């Protein structure tokens, strides 16, 4: 019978244009959260910059002071 | 009613005359393209209806008459011989019963018993009617399958496109997974640095203060 054809098909056809549409925003919406996360690391190592100097300066003056008791 | 091939050939042709005559209003004919075989040789009855091979139904004689009509639809009548056992053979009468109409038994309706008699107008006129009756519905069936066909080799054509094109999200997904986890990753490690590089400052810084309230050791 062809009626089960219609069947098949049809149903196939809604399957497959769903998973076309959702597979087709998944890539804009990945592009943006790995955007997100370049950002927050970015932020992050800004902090860890700042630290560092601070933590180098406050050492080289420590060792200035101890000096020669 | 007729021989077995003595009197069924010339009985068909006349029968076959009869409903053109009378089938003249409709546009509907009744004859055989066929046209003997390659030899061509006189004293031939070209215009007529077919017979088949006999076949046996429980143990029976069967033995057919197609006749094709124009439109495409068919008439056929069926003989039998009660008069002869065994094989059909030949110069034997038989008995005309049944008749149908595109292969749906409609000699419940054509051949009643009725009187003990019959007579072949009535016969004629009624498959004319049916025929010419029947024509449009057998005639859409035929479009309709067409269209199914079309339709459905356009929308397996179009699935198919579809998934060929679908494929390969998964592996475009797998791969932007991999990138998030490595960034992760990164995040954690920079973090844990900055923190516990300012619990360093703050106890140097303790320590420094401390260390500068006495003046070096003096």
């Amino acid at each position: 019978s062809n009626f089960q054809r219609l069947q098949e098909a049809k149903q196939r056809n809604a399957q497959v244009v769903a998973a076309y549409k959702s597979a087709q925003n998944s890539v804009s919406f990945n592009q943006q959260q790995i955007t997100d996360l370049r950002a927050k690391l970015d932020k992050e190592t800004g902090r860890l910059n700042n630290e560092k100097a601070r933590n180098g300066e406050l050492k080289r003056r420590l060792k200035q002071l101890k000096a020669g008791n | 009613i007729s021989s077995t091939r003595l009197q069924l050939h010339r009985t068909m042709q006349a029968f076959v005359r009869a409903l053109n005559q009378k089938l003249n209003g409709t546009g509907i004919s009744a004859g055989s393209d066929k046209t003997g075989d390659v030899a061509q040789s006189g004293a031939r009855a070209i215009g007529g209806a077919e017979i088949g091979r006999a076949r046996n139904v429980n143990g029976l004689p069967v033995l057919p008459a197609i006749i094709p009509l124009s439109d495409g639809q068919t008439i056929s009548i069926l003989f039998h011989s009660p008069t002869a056992e065994n094989r059909i053979t030949n110069s034997d009468t038989l008995v005309a019963f049944q008749f149908l109409l595109n292969k749906k038994d409609v000699t419940h309706t054509v051949a009643p018993m009725s009187g003990r008699d019959m007579t072949l107008a009535q016969v004629t006129m009624k498959l004319a009617n049916l025929a010419e009756k029947n024509s449009a519905k057998f005639q859409r069936a035929q479009k309709k399958k067409k269209a199914l066909v079309d339709e459905i080799t356009q929308l397996q054509a179009d699935s198919d496109q579809k998934e060929d094109a679908m494929s390969d999200l998964a592996d475009q997904v797998a791969a932007v997974e991999g990138q998030k986890a490595d960034l992760e990753q990164k995040i954690n490690a920079v973090a844990s640095e900055a923190d516990s590089l300012y619990e360093e400052n703050e106890r140097l810084q303790g320590e420094i203060d401390r260390l500068n309230r006495t003046g070096g050791r003096d």
